[PDB]
């Protein structure tokens, strides 16, 4: 009795602390209520409310109008959108100790942008259209003197990130979008006939301003769910402050020296006619070294943790994106053999950079293949690994045989050997798959196309084909993930798996047969190629090889 | 309008959640109860909820403003109907009388050790009745 | 919204408006009256006379000016036309037009647009710039009035939805509890709509949007939404004359700019930002919704006064510091104080932004000579009690406050070296928004930290200039920033307490970085220690000469007090920075570390002997009144608090050695102390007050955690007898307050369990002569009586009794035996209380079952039992 | 062109005084048997007195990074700023260490710096930080170039 009283008093624990949590809305004041619904009914509504008006706004205000009809008697008078363009170049150009928050800039900015870009398998036809509508659109406003704004709004920046400088990065972006010759031609005359130097001065410190991912705010973060704590934004902004931002200024960077505008691309590096000069190619890899370090930081973070959380995937992709368009960046300062830039990024510090990814890339794709769940994490990392591919392979434009940057490129491998190593063992497995699961045995253990294949069929179908060591089918099994019948299909496992190996292997392949090439008699390489054998001769049908005489009058395998 | 044993019945619940015995629920002394329940609440979300039933404004809820939030709501047949609830689940014998055999096997999960046979000499204490299994008509005899 | 059937535009301005607006107040200026108040407010005019003459010589201007004639009113067009224009700007804004007048005045304007079912209007008459830009402005204020015709109808909307949407709430939670059980309706999904915040219920109602579709809203109700959404949509303008303001803006906007090369910037910015108001009308909603609130019409009065007050604080930025600005803003802000709707609505004080402009009036005040010191100081304390106090509202104007930090921190040293204005710093508004936020605290970030751990080396570097300059001792560095500087701390490193690890460990980091922030006597060269400088600030502290400046007395900083409480401070802030036991229990090798470097700064000893320092009692004169120890100057208990507190969180009391070492030779004293102040006269001395409080707070529970230690402590028998003397004492005291008792109970009952039978003895001599009064303080003794009687029963029961305790000397049982019949008798012959005898029973009961049923009494009687030396009066 | 700091190279931790207007260069020493506890001996006076480098000589076994040790301690390289090192005393073969046992010499915070034979703990490995306000964390260490060393187990510098 007693002790049935206490017994019933655990349940009646949760009554008392039931109705305390219950706060039912009918309850509070009409007034209050109000104001929640009003605040509910804004953010769920009116912001989500979305109109299309820029194209038509902007076509309205460049029309030049009734000129024959009214006679000014005076120049010829100028298009509103022009004097818009021309107020908004008037207020940057003004002398100023700071860049003041003005909020119809901010605005029309974001039209201006907005008109540019106006947004399955598209034909040519519809591609070239395409191509002209942006052309058309992108020089409405060059054409009105927009190049020189958005210019200008940077160098009276002064190396202050803000909303002001985020929306100057998006109209660059969106009329140099497509790589605007007219545009980089207007901007690059600009820059020399006033010999600016603020502008410059202005994006490294920009670049320097540009944020990274945060373990200590990150770590915040965690301890607030844990104590549970709700998120007030759901971004967590905290880490990774201004991703977009970030993203914009090196796309405007890479825009810049698009179609390989060799003159531009030099006058990045040296500012020849300005007085005082800025390294942009050195800040950019600078800022390359800061992303790799936090992700370094970030990955050593979740190495004890068996499951990555949704917080730490996030940001993980955002650094992931960050780090892609800057590594898109580099490579197109370093393409149409601008051997300024390349040997600048070969003296940087761009090597033990590249190191830190790869050991990065070695680990976290062990580790993230075991898991099911996280699958667009892998396949976002695989394509940084492709595009840091790229960018080495663009590093060995131009490079004859015995060539210094390949020399110091495989003293890179070499350092990195073990994580090289763990990466082609990756790509051997997973791209033996194919065979695996083309093999006779497996289809005489699967006969009919329902593809339900066993584990344990599976297993003794990995033995039957003996290829591999038990370590390898102890990590396929791992990797494998099936229902509680034990019924896999073999078929999503490759589709899942193979084809992602197929294509990022590719370039790890080129860039060792270009390195073999140019360098035939280097004793450490053989080391990496007899290790890389198997993906070698996997891709061997799909690697084309032709030598052309190259724009420096000398033969070169392509 | 609140009837006289439903206070009764509301001073030992109010009993049952002031722990120190002054009358007044702090914020700590109320959280660590949600805890004992399996729910993790932060400071602030327990100071905010109990800031909606202080009608002083003190901090703590004495018993005549738990009374206005008992008061709040129908516990008009709850009470025995969580009786009632009680018996029915502890019933697993489903027998309509609930034996002691499983009464050791329930105080386990809160984890009391006390002896088998011991329980059934306190079971014979609420079988007035003498059933030697105890029934709902025990349980009331028991509440 | 709309104010007929068919869905077209009402005339702007005209309608019925609610929304509060500013009272129109004017004075007669008359010279002849010798009053005061008519220079309040501004003098009357003929309003009615300006309006009329107002649309007369517009409608004639503008009549006269489409022929172009020679010669305009005042030889030019912008003569004749911008002071008219503006005047009739005024007029609007000020609102004295009104239905007839306005849609006049607006056929005047555009007769094709605003003509209700040859002349052009003021729109079309090829103007000059001035008188573009004065139009411009009448069209943005004719914006201004739609949306807040908008904004009205929205909220009229909402009191009959919100209505129905909480009707509907009240009966699906009707029917889901006579589905479910309160006591699991905790659990269930079913439940989580309630459960959840009234925002978040909101926010999952309203989703009847898009084709998700999962509120559980039903389509009767979700049907008055999606029509009047898209009726807001209509009026917005997001689906042969124009018909709307926007469509002739828009039109007129661009057409001026394509007819004329615009030569003033304000003019095209004033254009643009007209034009892209037009062509974004659903921003306009989006930028006035979160400055809209509702008041019930009983707050109506108290909102209008509000709004007056805040528009005259606004009013006087504009204005520059003086005299009677500084009066008109204190009793301004006084009045905001005073208005309830203050603390009712703190989210409509928000957004009215109040904070801001306290803010700038502060900012203005503090940038105001920086080199001749800051004026104005009462301002400041005024603006910074403000702010503090809006802190306190509410947890979300800590978030507001939060944002400011930066500055306020970088200010904080305008005012802590003065006192009395403690709470009226830029320090007390950090703290106050710092202040038990555990969100803020971890949002808290390190430099932040690092300028104010700067700030205290400063000041433990060098001397306070203020003090010096008013003639106190220049000693080598400054206790009282200090003594502020760590509070901020204090508060920044624990909250609700519980310790964040992640500020204390920065905190202890920064401060064993830069030594000197520790205080001359603890920095570590030739330092003599901190109880050699707890004992040379006594010293100081009744020295005259070196305590004060010796050339008011709230002004006057004791020197001594002063170095006592940094040093008490520091400790304190070292003590709560300390880790949390768990995570010491865990092993983690920061917490560790952190331990392990707090207890190389302080020493166990040092600790000791602090807490080993006596106060000085209050003694009665010959007179027969009391002389009072000065508090501003002398060795507090307070001080004693932190020192018990970093003992308890740092080094820790887990030896029964060092237990009882400390209770001879540090609490017991105090407790002694305070059970011969007990006394009536000397109960009201602050002396009383401030120990108890102490004890209580700090001694009493620990000694209660500790109380486990207390069981073999048979060798030390007089100390554990003479401790539960002094705490009998003290609970039959009367001056302590409740929580005070229940701690004195609290911490008796777990002693005396946890404590030997036979050591309680003498403890029972003096409970058998007072529990059989069964007053009002014999509440704990029969609780105490009860637990010992039932816990020892084996002892007095059995011949042997407990194996190692052994049995009673007779004594004891007859002790028990007394208690028991007087006990007995007393409930005989005393009323009847329902609580006394819940109490009362289970203690005779366990009394009785202790006693042996063939218990023979001795003829043994006791020899001058020492009644009358524990008896009330004189208390011996 | 530049050489860099490397493992398994020997090196001298120098540290420089000016005592009495003149800056004398002094160096770390330490022997095995006998005494544990480090001493300094001089280096500028090398034309008058010869130095005695064979217990100064110490080599620089690990440079692993903070969280290495961290896992580490839960259970051919070059150095970078921000990491931790280890290095070994030649002669004796001990690590370097913070003993943790004070001398009290006159200011107390500080603890005593000597050598252990056990590798286990966190009092042997040593955190490299970059004097020069143009290194930063993470950078490479030139072979000349100051640094300020920070002990794990005490967080103190060695001073
Ligand atoms: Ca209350
Ligand atoms: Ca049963
Ligand atoms: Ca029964």
């Amino acid at each position: 009795k007693a002790v049935w009283h206490k017994l019933l008093s655990k349940q009646r624990k949760r009554a008392v602390v039931a109705c305390f949590r219950m706060a039912p809305l009918y309850n509070l004041p009409r007034h209050r209520a109000v104001n929640l619904f009003l605040q509910g009914y804004e953010k769920s509504w009116i912001e989500t409310e979305e109109h299309y008006f820029e194209d038509k706004l902007i076509e309205d205000l460049a029309k030049p109008g009734a000129e024959p009809p009214e006679e000014d008697e005076g120049t010829k008078r100028v298009d509103p959108l022009h004097q818009l363009i021309l107020l908004f170049s008037r207020t940057a150009l003004t002398e100023k100790c700071k860049l003041e928050e003005d909020f119809l800039y901010m605005a029309y900015a974001d039209i201006m942008a907005k008109s540019c870009h106006d947004e399955e398998v598209k034909s040519f036809e519809e591609k070239e259209m395409e191509k002209q509508k942006l052309l058309y659109q992108q020089a409405r406003l060059h054409d009105r003197g927009a190049a020189e704004m958005v210019l200008q709004t940077i160098s009276a920046s002064k190396g202050e990130t803000g909303p002001m400088v985020a929306a100057t990065l998006k109209l660059g972006i969106a009329i140099l979008n497509g790589g605007n010759s007219t545009v980089q031609q207007k901007m690059l005359d600009y820059l020399k006939e006033k010999k600016d130097v603020g502008f410059f001065q202005s994006l490294a410190g920009l670049m320097q301003s540009c944020s990274v991912l945060d373990l200590n705010a990150f770590e915040r973060q965690n301890k607030a769910e844990g104590l549970g704590m709700v998120t007030e934004e759901g971004s967590g902004e905290k880490v990774l402050q201004d991703d977009e931002f970030t993203c914009d200024l090196f796309r405007f960077l890479q825009l810049l020296c698009e179609g390989h505008n060799s003159d531009f691309q030099n006058y990045l590096r040296t500012q020849t006619g300005n007085n005082t000069t800025v390294n942009i190619i050195i800040s950019t890899v600078d800022y390359l070294l800061r992303v790799q370090e936090s992700i370094s930081d970030f990955y050593w973070y979740y190495s004890g943790k068996d499951v990555i959380d949704e917080q730490g995937q996030r940001n993980f992709s955002k650094a992931i994106q960050v780090a892609k368009q800057v590594f898109n960046t580099l490579t197109e300062y370093i393409q149409g053999p601008c051997t300024g830039n390349q040997q600048s990024l070969a003296h940087s510090r761009l090597w033990d950079a590249v190191v830190g990814f790869l050991h990065v890339f070695a680990h976290m794709q062990m580790k993230l293949s075991q898991d099911s769940s996280q699958i667009e994490l892998l396949k976002e990392l695989m394509d940084l690994q492709k595009d840091m591919v790229v960018m080495l392979l663009s590093m060995l434009e131009g490079n004859v045989v015995n060539g210094t940057i390949g020399k110091q490129m495989v003293d890179m491998l070499v350092e990195s050997s073990n994580n090289v190593e763990m990466i082609l063992k990756f790509f051997d497995m997973f791209l033996k798959l194919k065979d695996l699961t083309s093999s006779d045995t497996f289809k005489e253990y699967d006969p009919d196309g329902k593809g339900v294949i066993s584990k344990r069929d599976f297993h003794k179908a990995m033995e039957s084909h003996k290829h591999y060591t038990q370590s390898e089918t102890e990590f396929l099994l791992s990797c494998a993930e099936t229902d509680e019948n034990e019924t896999l299909d073999y078929e999503e496992f490759v589709k899942r798996f193979h084809e992602p190996a197929k294509d990022i292997g590719f370039n790890v392949a080129v860039l060792l047969t270009n390195l073999s090439e140019h360098m035939p008699n280097d004793t450490r390489l053989q080391t990496f190629l007899e290790l890389a054998e198997s993906v070698l001769n996997y891709f061997q049908p799909f690697l084309g090889r032709i030598e052309i005489m190259g724009s420096a009058k000398r033969i070169e395998r392509v | 309008q609140l009837t006289e044993e439903q206070i009764a019945e509301f001073k030992e619940a109010f009993s049952l959640f002031d722990k120190d015995g002054d009358g007044t629920i702090t914020t700590k002394e109320l959280g660590t109860v949600m805890r004992s329940l399996g729910q993790n609440p932060t400071e602030a979300e327990l100071q905010d909820m109990i800031n909606e039933v202080d009608a002083d404004g003190n901090g703590t809820i004495d018993f005549p403003e738990f009374l206005t939030m008992m008061a709040r709501k129908m516990k008009d047949t709850d009470s025995e109907e969580e009786i009632r609830e009680a018996f029915r689940v502890f019933d697993k014998d489903g027998n309509g009388y609930i034996s002691a055999a499983e009464l050791r096997h329930v105080m386990t999960n809160l984890g009391e050790k006390l002896t088998d046979e011991e329980v059934d000499e306190m079971i014979r204490e609420a079988d007035i009745d003498g059933d030697g299994q105890v029934n709902y008509e025990e349980f009331v005899q028991m509440m | 919204l709309f104010p007929d059937e068919n869905k077209k535009h009402g005339l702007p301005g005209i309608g019925l408006s609610t929304s509060l607006r500013p009272r129109m107040q004017f004075s007669s200026p008359s010279f002849v009256s010798i009053s005061n108040e008519c220079y309040q407010y501004s003098p009357e005019f003929p309003l009615d006379i300006l309006k009329s003459k107002t649309i007369q010589m517009l409608t004639e201007a503008v009549k006269e000016g489409s022929l172009h004639a020679r010669d305009p009113v005042g030889g030019t067009t912008e003569f004749l036309f911008v002071p008219l224009i503006k005047l009739f700007y005024t007029l609007l804004i000020m609102g004295i037009f009104h239905n007839e007048d306005l849609k006049h005045i607006l056929q005047l304007i555009e007769p094709s647009v605003f003509k209700e079912a040859p002349k052009e209007g003021l729109l079309q008459m090829k103007l000059p710039e001035p008188v573009k830009l004065q139009m411009c402005l009448l069209l943005q204020y004719l914006c201004d009035c739609q949306v807040r015709h908008r904004i009205e109808a929205i909220v009229a909307f909402s009191d009959d939805f919100v209505a129905k949407l909480q009707d509907n709430q009240r009966f699906r939670y009707n029917e889901v509890m006579q589905a479910l059980n309160m006591s699991a309706a905790l659990t269930a999904r079913k439940t989580k709509e309630f459960r959840s915040p009234p925002q978040e219920q909101i926010n999952m109602l309203l989703n009847f949007k898009d084709d998700k579709s999962e509120c559980p809203c039903p389509e009767e109700i979700r049907d008055q939404l999606l029509d009047f959404h898209e009726d807001l949509m209509t009026h917005c303008g997001i689906e042969k004359k124009s018909s709307t303001l926007q469509q002739l803006i828009s039109e007129t906007m661009v057409r001026w700019a394509q007819e004329s090369v615009i030569e003033d910037p304000e003019l095209v910015r004033a254009m643009f930002v007209l034009l892209h108001r037009q062509y974004d009308g659903i921003g306009g909603l989006v930028r006035a919704l979160p400055k809209t609130y509702t008041i019930n019409g009983v707050s109506v009065e108290d909102t209008i006064n509000l709004l007056a007050s805040l528009g005259q604080i606004r009013s006087l930025l504009s204005v520059r510091m003086g005299k009677e600005e500084e009066k008109l803003m204190i009793r301004g802000l006084g009045d905001i104080m005073n208005n309830k709707v203050f603390y009712q609505h703190p989210n409509l004080m928000r957004a009215l932004g109040m904070h801001e402009t306290v803010m700038e009036v502060m900012v203005n005040v503090l940038g105001g000579g920086e080199s001749k010191e800051i004026t104005f100081p009462k301002m400041v304390a005024n603006c910074c009690r403000f702010l503090c106090y809006f802190c306190r509202i509410s947890r979300q104007n800590q978030k507001a406050m939060f944002d400011h930090l930066s500055y306020l921190l970088e200010n904080s040293s305008v005012g802590l070296a003065s006192p009395a204005m403690r709470g009226s710093t830029p320090l007390d508004v950090a703290a106050a928004s710092v202040m038990d936020n555990n969100e803020l605290a971890l949002a808290l970030r390190e430099p932040d930290l690092e300028k104010v751990v700067r700030y205290l080396a400063g000041c433990g570097l060098q001397s306070c200039q203020m003090l010096v300059s008013k003639g106190y001792p220049d000693i080598g560095w400054n206790p009282v920033e200090g003594e502020r500087y760590l509070d901020f701390l204090r508060f920044a490193v624990f909250c609700n307490g519980e310790s964040v690890e992640e500020n204390a460990n920065v905190v202890v980091r920064l401060l064993i970085r830069r030594p000197e922030c520790f205080g001359p006597a603890l920095r570590g060269e030739g330092g003599n220690g901190l109880l050699a400088a707890m004992e040379e600030a006594i010293k100081i502290a009744e020295d005259p000469s070196r305590d004060g400046p010796s050339p008011e007395e709230d002004d006057t900083i004791h020197m001594g007090n002063a170095i006592m409480t940094f040093y008490s401070a520091l400790i304190d802030l070292l003590g709560r920075c300390a880790p949390e036991m768990h995570l010491i229990h865990a092993g983690k090798g920061e917490a560790i570390r952190i331990r392990s470097i707090l207890r190389s700064l302080i020493p166990l000893g040092d600790l000791v002997g602090v807490i080993s320092i006596a106060f000085q009692m209050p003694t009665i004169a010959k007179d027969g009144n009391v002389v009072e120890p000065d508090m501003s100057a002398g060795f507090c208990p307070d001080h004693k608090a932190a020192m018990v507190l970093f003992l308890d969180r740092v080094y820790g009391i887990e030896v029964q050695d060092f237990l009882l070492h400390l209770l001879e030779v540090g609490f017991l004293p105090d407790l002694r102390a305070a059970a011969s102040l007990d006394t009536a006269a000397l109960s009201a001395t602050d002396m009383a007050l401030a120990l108890n409080r102490y004890l209580c707070t700090a001694v009493l529970p620990l000694l209660t955690r500790c109380a486990p230690l207390f069981a073999g402590t048979e060798h030390h028998a007089s100390l554990i007898d003479s401790l539960l003397h002094t705490v009998y004492r003290l609970s039959k005291g009367c001056s302590l307050t409740k929580a005070q008792r229940d701690s004195i109970e609290v911490c008796l009952l777990s002693i005396c369990g946890q404590l030997r039978p036979s050591m309680m003895q003498h403890l029972l001599r003096r409970l058998v002569f007072d529990v059989p009064l069964l007053n009002e303080h014999a509440k704990m003794p029969l609780k105490l009586l009860t637990n010992h009687y039932e816990r020892c029963w084996k002892y007095y029961c059995l011949p042997g009794g407990w194996g190692n305790f052994g049995a009673a000397s007779e004594e004891e049982l007859h002790l028990s035996r007394k208690l028991f019949w007087g006990i007995f008798d007393a409930l005989s012959q005393k009323k009847y209380e329902q609580e006394l005898f819940k109490l009362a029973l289970p203690c005779l009961s366990a009394v009785a079952g202790a006693l042996p049923p063939d218990y023979m009494e001795s003829n043994y009687v006791s020899m001058m039992e020492k009644q009358s030396s524990m008896d009330s009066e004189g208390n011996f | 062109e530049i050489q860099f700091l490397r493992t398994d190279d020997e090196v001298v931790l120098q540290c420089t005084a000016t005592i009495h207007k003149e800056q004398q260069k002094l160096c770390l020493a330490a022997e095995g048997f006998g005494n544990r506890l480090c001493f300094l001996e001089s280096t500028s006076n090398s034309k008058n007195v010869p130095p005695d480098l064979s217990i100064c000589t110490f080599v620089l076994e690990q440079s692993l990074s903070v969280r290495a040790l961290q896992e580490m301690l839960a259970n051919h390289r070059t150095l970078l700023y921000g990491h931790a090192i280890l290095l070994r005393h030649s002669y004796s073969g001990m690590y370097l260490c913070c003993l943790s046992t004070s001398r009290s010499s006159t200011d107390k915070l500080a603890f005593d710096v000597g050598l252990q034979e056990d590798t286990t703990g966190e009092a042997c490995w040593w955190t490299i930080h970059p004097a020069s306000k143009q290194r930063s964390e993470g950078e490479k260490v030139r072979v000349g170039d100051d640094l300020i060393l920070v002990s794990v187990s005490s967080e103190r510098y060695l001073h």
